[PDB]
This record gives C-alpha cells, structure tokens and sequence, in this order.
RNA sequence: AUUGUUGAUUUUGUGGGUGGUGGUGCAU
C-alpha cells in the first residue's frame, strides 16, 4: 500500500461523510477556523503565492495540520470527486483541486493509521 | 468576476508568517473566517448583512 | 339596477380605501421597525447563546457519494407500436405530400401566391474546413475511395452538441461538401470510373442529410453556382460549361 | 427567554407577517437566519399565523441562508406544517399557490427537502391528496439525479403504501439517467410482491398505480437490467399482473435488451 | 458554475418528453 493508494481510500471514506473542503477558498476557510485535520496540496500549482499560503496557514503555531504534495492537481481532483463516471467507468470531465483539506475522517482506516505514522 | 479573491486577504511576509488583511465578522453564528467587506465608510459583512465602522 | 349598482361601486371602492390604508399602516411599521433595527440587533446578539444526525439522515448522505461512484443508465422512451408507427408515417406522408401540391398551384411559403410575385416585375484534431481549398488540403493525400470517410468524420468531430457554433460551422461545410461534389467530377476519372463512382454517390448521400438541416446555407451556395455558370457563360460560352454542371443540376433535383 | 425588549420588537413583525402580501419584509425578518436562536426568535412570530405570502418569502430567506443541517429543521417544523394543514382545512383540499411554491423553492436545497419534507411525510400517514400534490411539485422542478436515486432507493425499501408509490411513479417517471444500483433496488422492489416463502406483500391487492409505476420502470429502464433481472419481472407481471397494464408491461420488458 | 458571502443546488450550447393541486358525469 503506497502512501497515494493510502489517500485514496482516506479520501473517498471522508467524503462518504461529509468531511472534505474542496478547493482553496473552503481549504482556507477550514484551516483558520481550525477544523482542518489534514491539508493535501498540489505541488505543480502555477501560481506560487497559492503555496505560500496554505503552506503558511498549515504552519501556524497555534494549529499545525500536516500537509501532504500531490504531483497533479487534475489527479488530486478525482480524489476529492469532482469528476463523473463513464460507461466503462473510467472517470470523465474532472475538475482539478488545487488544495483539499480533510475535516472529518468518518470512519478509522488502517490507511489513516499509516497516513499518521509517516507524519508522526 | 474576481480571480483567486482569496489571496488578497492574506499577506505572507517572507518568513512565512502570515498576516490577515481584512477583519473578520463578530456574529457567533458566522465565527471565524468571514470576512468583513472594506467600503469607504462600513465594514461589510456578506453572510449576516451586518454593517461594522471602520474606525470601531 | 342603477342604485344596485351605485351600491355595489360605493361598496368596491370602500373596501379599495380600506386595503390602502391598512397597507399604509403597514408601512408605516415597517418604517418604524427598521429605524429601531440596531437597537433591537444589539442587545439580541448579546443574548446570542453559547456554544447527531438521525441514523435514517446518515444513511441518505451515505447513499448519494456511493450513487455517483456508480456507472449511469442511459433512459429509454416508450415503444410505439408497428401500427402507432405506421400511422404516423402514412400522416407524415399525406401531409407533405399535400404540401406539394398546393406549392405545385402556386403556394408559397414565406402562404402568398405566385401572382403575388407578379408585381413590380414588369415594371423593373479534425478540422472543419470553412472553404473547398481548405478541404483538399486534409484530403490531398488521401485515395479517392477515402473522401466519404474524412467528409463523415469531419460532421461527426463538428455535430452541434459537441460546442457552441457547430450548427454554422457544419452549415458552412455543406456548401464546401458541395463544391466538391462538383468537383471531383470535372477531374478526370475514366481511369477508374468504379472507385469514383463509390465516392460521387457516397457523398451525395451525405450532402442529402446536411440540407436536411442546413438547407438555408446549401441555398445560398447553390444560388451562388447558378451565377458563377451565368458569368462564365457570358465570356467562353460553351468552353465554360464542363461536366461538373450538369452533375450539379442534378444534385439540385435530388435535394 | 429572550430579551424583553426584543419580545415586543419581534411580536409587532408577528402582526405584519400576518397580513403581509406585498412590498419589503421587516428588516428585523431578514435577519433571522443569522441568528443562532432563530429557533426560538421564529416562534414568537407565529409560524402557524403567517399569511401564505410569508411562507414562501421566508423560504427564500431561511433556505437558501441556513445551513443544509439547520434548513432540515425549517422544512420540517414550518414548511411541512403548513403544507398538511393547508390541504386539511381547505374546502377543496387543495393547497395555497404560495405554499406550492415555497415546497418548490425548499427543493433548491434537495438534501433538506428530502429528509425534512418527503420522507417525514410519507413515514407520518401521507394520504394520497398529500402525495399527489407533493408529487406534483416533484414532477415540475428540476432536482439531481444523485439525490432522487438515493431517494428513489429510500421510499423503494419502506412497507408498501398507495401513498408511497405515488412518490416512486413520479421519481421513475423523471426519466433520470438512474445509477446501476438505483435500479436493482427498483427491481427488487417489484420482485418482493411476487407469490413464492415471501411475505404479505405477496397477496396484498395491487392497485392501479403499483401498475403504472411498473410500467413506467420497463417503457424506460427495459435495456439497463441484466436478463436475470428480466426474467423475475416476467414472472411478476404473469403472476400480479393488471388485466389491460400486464401485456402492455410485457411487451416493454421483452423489447429490452440486457447490459 | 452560480446563490444571497455561497459552494456545484445553478449557467451556457444542442436535442427533447410532457395538456394536469383541470373539470364534468358514470359505475361499491
Ligand atoms: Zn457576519
């Protein structure tokens, strides 16, 4: 089990509940408010002052929330559910997500235990 | 529209310290994070409709 | 009767007054309401209290994030029977064909008459190619036989749903379609009559299904030919004409 | 107990509402769903005492201002109140245009309209004048084909009602591209009345809406049911079947082909 | 996208099914 095949269940299980802001206004959103409990950020976003924020915000003293890099922001988005299913159920009309950030895990997963451990 | 609208109410200063451009609304209801809309002459909030002076 | 209804009018308009002047007063409470409004906002906020979902309610939030990691059906409508079909047809049928015959008596549709016209006469990845050069260079370096396959795939790639300015674009391809009907058949081809003929007839076909919705541009570039052939006619005569006309004025009766 | 000063404040908007057809709402009104005790700053407004105007003017407000949580309770409480009393102490039995249109603007929020209108509603004694005009503003208004199939699956699971199938006609009837698993559970629902061990539902009488209903899923969902899932449904019609429906049904299913 | 700040509920292009809180009588 990789660290990306981890997020991918940990993801999907936090949707299911409700649990993920999506997108960097609810990602900021989230983290001031101090409900963040995990931040998953794309690496190859093309506007730097996008990482040096959440980046900042995810290193506040007061709150530090750990933060993950994800290659693509596209890939990021099927994660989080943007996108739809086809016929051959491959995923079709993906949105990127440039940020998302988890507010509830839902249900406890080897995968959250292994995701912490790395962190820990 | 506005692009990344978001961006403008933080500054970073090198350090990484970040700092809050824009004040945020007092409602308990609206907590922390919404943000008060700067006009020239109120504080504007855009989820309670509440109205703050600048200078309070 | 009359003082029945002076009764009846004095009666409306009292009312009339009565509903005036309670939406007045009612507007008048508002006015006043609102002008108290931060008084009343600021000691309620001080008052603003301190800080499960139903297992029926969770259940629905978790059915609808599994629902759409599941594949879609497509809907179907309902099944018209052979004779609800049939009758529909023969309907269709009769209908244009009376249709035709009232144009045939001098109907037209703009329904004026032909004498109507008669006045003042006396008196006085794939690209859509928007030109008929543009088209030969996609098809230059294909075999005749593979003309019908880039023309079909170019309406497939360009159908009006995909995008937003399809419908005129395919509108403009039409008459490129037909530019190069009558094309290919001033080119020689005695060569190999059988392969021209399965691409002459095959794309012919294809320009029968655009001027089913794209008529009104089909029309503009066939009133366009009609005079191209005028204008040459008047300066080589005969030397002008070439088989491609009348390959034309055939196509024109089929559409 | 609120302030006291503020119970005045709010009984006077009280009295508008009342009457209140036209023109700007109190601005004290606009303000309730900010508040956090909205709950108890709603009641001394009388809910049940708003004219049907405010209904639907408070249903743009609270709606589309609360949270998806909190408008759960506006909907329930307030919006389907009114609905059932309306249609209970008219002549006609019939519902107040504002009203209608109020159910219609709660549908702008379909997981609150679901869980605070629908389903209390058919799980607290819906009659079929209820579910008919319930079904009605369902029909008309555009909602999500992921929360209907989750709904459609949900009132598919309950104890069979004429109530009840009125809501599952008009959902098939929507002719939304409904997901693989929405429409097992479709088949399933028609599979459990047929006479096998099985229960009641086997025997109870069919009325003819349990039959439109099962033709509406074969005239649109006939090609999106394996052959398996065909054939206990022809074994279905053949056993329950509806003496001018039935063959109509049939026909439908055999045309299908499977995924 | 869009709501009035909010978050995919809408908007846009192309097709497209619908008379239906419709009445009025008849048959437990
Ligand atoms: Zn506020």
């Amino acid at each position: 089990v990789t660290i990306e095949d981890a997020l991918k269940v940990v993801l999907r299980t936090a949707l299911v509940h409700d649990g993920l802001a999506r997108g960097l206004r609810e990602s900021t959103k989230a983290l001031t408010r101090g409900e963040a409990l995990l931040v998953v950020l794309v690496s190859s976003v093309t506007e730097a002052n996008i990482i040096k924020l959440v980046e900042g915000l995810a290193n506040d003293p007061e709150n530090k929330v750990p933060l993950i890099k994800v290659a693509d922001a596209k890939q990021l988005g099927e994660w989080a559910g943007l996108g739809k299913i086809d016929r051959e159920g491959n995923a079709r009309k993906v949105v990127g997500a440039s940020v998302v950030v988890v507010k509830n895990w839902g249900a406890e997963t080897d995968e959250l235990s292994m995701i912490m451990e790395h962190f820990s | 529209k506005v692009k990344l609208a978001v961006l403008s109410y933080y500054k970073v200063d090198a350090e990484g310290k970040v700092t809050k451009l824009r004040r945020e609304c007092s409602n308990p209801t609206c907590g922390a994070g919404v943000f008060l809309a700067n006009h020239k002459d109120r504080l504007y909030c855009g989820k309670c409709h509440s109205v703050y002076k600048v200078n309070a | 009767k009359a003082e029945v209804m002076k009764e009846v009018i004095a009666k409306s308009k009292f009312y009339k007054q009565e509903r005036q002047k309670a939406q007045g007063i009612m507007e008048d409470q508002i006015d006043n309401l609102d002008d108290n409004f931060e008084d009343v906002m600021s000691e309620l906020m001080m008052t603003q209290p301190k800080k499960p979902k139903t297992d029926l309610d969770k259940e629905y939030d978790i059915k609808v994030k599994e629902l759409q990691l599941d594949k879609r059906a497509a809907p179907s409508d309902r099944t018209k029977t052979e004779e609800e079909k049939n009758a529909e047809a023969e309907e269709k049928k009769r209908e244009l064909e009376q249709q035709r015959l009232d144009r045939m008596n001098g109907m037209i549709e703009l329904e004026r008459g032909v004498e109507d016209l008669d006045d003042g006469f006396w008196e006085n990845s794939i690209s859509c190619p928007r030109t008929h050069d543009a088209l030969l260079d996609q098809v230059k370096k294909l075999d005749l036989d593979d003309h019908p396959k880039i023309v079909k795939n170019i309406i497939k790639a360009y159908q009006p749903k995909l995008a937003e300015g399809n419908k005129e674009k395919l509108g403009k391809f039409t008459a490129v379609l037909l530019r190069h009907i009558i094309f290919l058949s001033n080119q020689n081809y005695l060569k190999n009559v059988q392969s021209f003929k399965r691409t002459q007839n095959a794309l012919i076909s294809i320009l029968k299904s655009l001027s089913e919705k794209y008529n009104r541009e089909l029309s503009e570039e066939c009133r366009d030919y009609i005079n191209e052939m005028q204008a040459r006619y008047k300066k080589n005569h005969f030397d002008a004409l070439s088989n491609g006309d009348l390959v034309f004025f055939s196509i024109i009766g089929i559409l | 107990a609120l302030p006291e000063k503020v119970i005045k404040a709010y009984t006077t908007v009280g009295s508008i509402l009342k009457t209140w057809t036209h023109g700007k709402l109190p601005k004290l009104f606009k303000v309730i769903p900010s508040l956090r005790n909205w709950q108890d700053v709603i009641y001394v407004t009388n809910p049940e005492e708003w004219s049907p105007h405010v209904v639907y003017e408070a249903t743009k407000l609270f709606v589309s201002n609360l949270t998806a949580k909190e408008s759960q309770k506006f909907i329930n409480l307030i919006l389907l109140e009114r609905f059932r009393d309306n249609i209970e102490t008219s002549e006609d039995h019939s519902l107040n245009y504002h009203i209608y249109r109020a159910v219609k603007k709660s549908l702008y929020k379909p997981s609150a309209f679901f869980k605070g209108f629908l389903f209390p509603l058919v799980e607290t004694g819906c009659n079929v004048r209820e579910a008919t005009i319930a079904g009605s503003v369902l029909a008309k208004v555009s909602v999500p084909a992921l929360h209907s199939s989750a709904a459609l699956s949900y009132l598919l699971r309950l104890p069979f009602s004429p109530p009840t199938t009125v809501f599952i006609k008009i959902l098939l009837d929507k002719k939304y591209a409904l997901p693989y698993q929405t429409v097992d559970d479709c088949v399933y629902y028609f599979m459990r009345f047929r006479i096998l061990s099985n229960g009641e539902d086997a025997t109870r009488v069919l009325p003819v809406i349990w039959h439109k209903a099962f033709l509406t899923f074969a005239q649109r969902y006939k090609n999106d049911i394996t052959q398996d899932q065909r054939d206990f449904l022809l074994e279905t019609v053949r056993q329950r079947g509806h003496k001018d429906i039935g063959p109509e049904i049939r026909r439908e299913l055999l045309a299908g082909a499977s995924r």
